[PDB]
């Protein structure tokens, strides 16, 4: 989607302590939204654990099931590191795999 | 009084100083232009 | 994935965290989580159980943090009902502060 958070004034620039403001939030019509709203010096003690999109991507991405940036050493290996599986009915088939994780590199 | 200050009595201390606020949960009903709806908030600060 | 209001608490005061449960398209689904939360040298001290079913994946909950408490780093962590063995985290510090008013950069 694309949620954005923005102010709702365009002047009073720094309002008062207790000042009303109107918060202004765009994003993806059906959504539900949730806040927090915290101090900075909060994170200038503490700011790891930090979630964000990016982190998530990230996450996912540990979670491929794909080893190797494309190509093999043969049309089956073409598939097995795409993380891919291949049966047909002359014979032809993929390799056997049975380790949920990607190999190791020698590093 | 009558001299150039604020009396004390009138002066109104800040007391509200949490860190964490504003744990609310909204959801995106408004008419969206271009799919995107436009919700206005309008919100209380704290001291 | 598991929201904290904030990355470090003060023994005596109250910890809000929202749980999003997502499937493996990133999607809202409606399951029941095992949540626990552990010690620093890991010991269960509150845990939940709970469905999201109807709630659009999110599940607001609290806990109040004793004085009486050992400082120090604190995790949460989380499974599904159908899922034991995956299991996900994230962590936070209780420690006796008051917040500054000014924060440094080393650059
Ligand atoms: C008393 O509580 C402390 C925590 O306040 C615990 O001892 C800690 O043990 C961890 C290792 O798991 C160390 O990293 C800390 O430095 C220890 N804290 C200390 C020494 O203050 C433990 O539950 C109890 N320890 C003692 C010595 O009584």
């Amino acid at each position: 989607g694309s949620l954005v958070v923005k102010s709702g004034q365009s002047e009073d620039r720094q309002p008062v302590p207790g000042q009303q403001m109107t918060l202004k939030i765009e994003g993806d019509h059906g959504a539900r939204v949730v806040l927090v709203a915290v101090d900075k010096g909060v994170f200038v003690l503490n700011k790891k654990n930090k979630l964000t999109q990016s982190k998530i991507w990230d996450v996912v991405e540990k979670a491929d099931i794909g080893c190797t940036p494309g190509s093999g050493k043969d049309y089956a290996g073409v598939f097995s590191d795409a993380g891919l599986t291949f049966t047909s009915s002359s014979g032809q088939q993929t390799a056997q795999r049975a380790e949920l994780q990607c190999p190791q590199p020698a590093a | 009084l009558d001299e150039d200050i604020i009396a004390e009595e009138n002066i109104v201390s800040r007391s509200e100083f949490p860190e964490s606020w504003l744990w609310n949960v909204e959801d995106l009903k408004e008419p969206p232009k271009n799919g995107i709806s436009t919700k206005l908030m309008n919100i209380f600060l704290k001291d | 994935f598991i929201q904290t209001d904030k990355t470090i608490y003060t023994p005596g005061s109250t910890v809000l965290y929202r749980i999003f449960t997502v499937n493996h398209k990133l999607l809202p689904v409606g399951r029941t989580v095992m949540v626990n939360i552990e010690n620093p040298e890991g010991i269960p001290v509150k845990q939940d159980s709970l469905s999201s079913q109807n709630q659009l994946g999110v599940l607001p909950l609290s806990w109040d943090i004793p004085e009486l408490v050992n400082m120090g780093q604190w995790k949460i962590r989380a499974y599904y009902e159908n899922s034991p063995q995956q299991v996900f985290s994230t962590e936070f510090e209780v420690k006796e502060y008051v917040l500054p008013s000014f924060e440094v950069i080393v650059e």
